């Protein structure tokens, strides 16, 4: 299977950036994480997503699966009540949606039920899911500005695909983290690029040097950027396996 | 349900107005991939009403209806009955600028339409184009992964058959072939195999030297259109024209 290469028309047309600004207000901003539920909780979601998290890294899905997955997820448990046993079938439903969109191999309902309720229960979950959403599955994620914001940032695009995929994975694990939920899609990718420029010393400019302009870029304070990669990176550093 | 309109995708009313409308009653691992695809990508981008993308109106579920708005033909019916000569001149300019917007539309949304076919192109009473069938269709990250099957045979980009990693300029190819088979009423390249197919455009475009790889009239055009024609069908794809720098190329500054 080849991959998607760099692409002017996807990735360097300024108003791609300008449209994904955009269609990121199209998510209307959690009042707070899981409001709509009374017996779940917070700390119900990280573990999950955690499981959810791994079930995508182990079976190699793209990198904008688990991004989406949460996305819906969340979305589903504004408009439903989920039990605490549920809550399995739920997040696996999640990923089995999320794969047939942003993966050309989806995640099949054998591996999804063979480790984890019926293939029959976790289908009719799938509708559950397709249903309460009215099928709007779609979402900006935080991984679709990466590349965008690297263009943006005049980064010399030979070290995108290097970049792409340190800051995808370092994005990908802060999202299991209930403080991550509220932040805008734009701001957690900032984060994402300036948590990882710091770590591999990578032959930009030192991180700092992106602040002032990642600032210009998404609109926002050059300390609503700054706080948006400390949460990030602790994010990050909050990821343990020994916690399902 | 009345007449079919597509292999299955049918034409009814409704109980609101007997206004026209099409179903496709698609028949179901869970729902199929590919409608919840279409769909998705279809009320994700439908706040922003393009004037060429169809609307999508309801889903319901044993079965499955997906419910859509109407329109008159397929540009298939349409150019395989437009009184001789053909369409006319002016009315292929224009349907080559509602294409290339519905199309710089999509792009900029990092969607790739990958199954553009005067079967899935649809035209209003009115003559405006609404693109349809959106199961090939998603947004394109970097670095993901590609299946090797897009477009029906003819319509189908170079370096798709040579089993290349494909972008946006896929769309822009069978844009420079309908392009093509508007003026001369009939598919302009009918392959039978991938490498059948290759040939019938590598006789035609010519043979593209050493950093290209991985008469044109002879095939009634404007000295303009030849040159756009060109621009989208030139072989290496990082140089095939985008949707939005054709939509500025002088072929079209003369234009409602
Ligand atoms: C969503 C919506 C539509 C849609 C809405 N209207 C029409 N109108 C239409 C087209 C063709 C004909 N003709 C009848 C006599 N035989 C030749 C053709 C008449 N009406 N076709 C639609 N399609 C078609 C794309 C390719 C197959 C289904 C859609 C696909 N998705």
């Amino acid at each position: 299977l080849n991959r998607a290469k760099i692409d002017s028309t996807t990735m360097k047309d300024p108003r791609v950036l300008n449209n994904l600004k955009l269609r990121e207000l199209l998510l209307p901003k959690f009042t707070s994480l899981w409001e709509i539920q009374t017996e779940v909780t917070v700390d119900n979601r990280t573990i999950l997503l955690t499981w959810m998290h791994l079930l995508c890294e182990s079976f190699e899905l793209d990198k904008s699966v688990f991004p989406l997955s949460v996305s819906i997820l969340d979305r589903y448990l504004c408009k439903k009540q989920g039990t605490k046993k549920t809550l399995q079938k739920i997040g696996a439903a999640c990923v089995l949606i999320g794969s047939k969109i942003r993966t050309v191999k989806p995640m099949t309902v054998s591996k999804l039920t063979y480790l984890s309720f019926t293939n029959l229960e976790l289908i009719n979950q799938e509708k559950d899911i397709l249903e309460a959403l009215k099928w709007d599955t779609e979402a900006v994620l935080a991984t679709d500005f990466l590349i965008p914001l690297c263009n943006a940032l005049k980064i010399p695009e030979d070290l995108w695909p290097q970049l792409y995929e340190a800051a995808s994975t370092t994005i990908c694990k802060a999202l299991i983290q209930p403080n991550i939920a509220l932040l805008s899609p734009g701001l957690i990718c900032a984060g994402g690029l300036l948590t990882t420029i710091e770590t591999d010393n990578t032959n930009c400019r030192p991180w700092t040097c992106y602040l002032e302009d990642l600032s210009s870029i998404l609109n926002f304070s050059t300390n609503t950027v700054r706080t948006v990669k400390d949460q990030v990176s602790e994010a990050f550093s909050l990821y343990d396996l020994e916690i399902l | 349900c009345v007449a079919e309109i597509g292999e299955k995708v049918f034409k009814a009313r409704d109980l609101k107005n007997g206004r026209f409308v099409a179903l496709k009653r698609v028949r179901v691992e869970g729902m199929p991939l590919s409608t919840i695809r279409e769909v998705a990508v279809l009320r994700h981008l439908e706040t922003f009403e393009h004037p060429n993308v169809v609307r999508l109106f309801d889903v319901c579920t044993t079965k499955l209806t997906l419910v859509f708005e109407h329109v008159d033909q397929d540009l298939t019916t349409y150019l395989d009955k437009v009184p001789e000569p053909g369409v006319p001149t002016e009315t292929i300019k224009d349907m080559m600028f509602q294409l290339l917007r519905g199309l710089d539309f999509l792009h900029s949304h990092r969607v790739v339409h990958r199954d553009l076919k005067p079967q899935n192109i649809l035209v209003t009473s009115s003559g405006q184009i609404k693109l349809a069938d959106f199961g090939l269709a998603r947004i394109y990250s970097f670095q993901m992964a590609l299946t090797s099957v897009v477009v029906t045979l003819w319509y189908r980009a170079p370096e798709v058959l040579l089993q290349s990693s494909y972008a946006t300029p896929v769309d822009l190819w069978s844009v420079g072939c309908i392009f093509a088979e508007m003026f001369r009423r009939k598919p302009l390249f009918r392959g039978s195999s991938d490498v059948d197919q290759l040939g019938k455009i590598l006789d035609v475009i010519g043979l593209p030297g050493e950093e290209d790889w991985p008469p044109i009239e002879k095939f009634d055009i404007d000295e303009l259109g030849k040159d756009l024609l060109l621009k989208c069908l030139t072989f290496n794809p990082a140089k095939r024209i985008s949707a939005y720098s054709a939509l500025s190329h002088p072929y079209f500054q003369d234009l409602e």
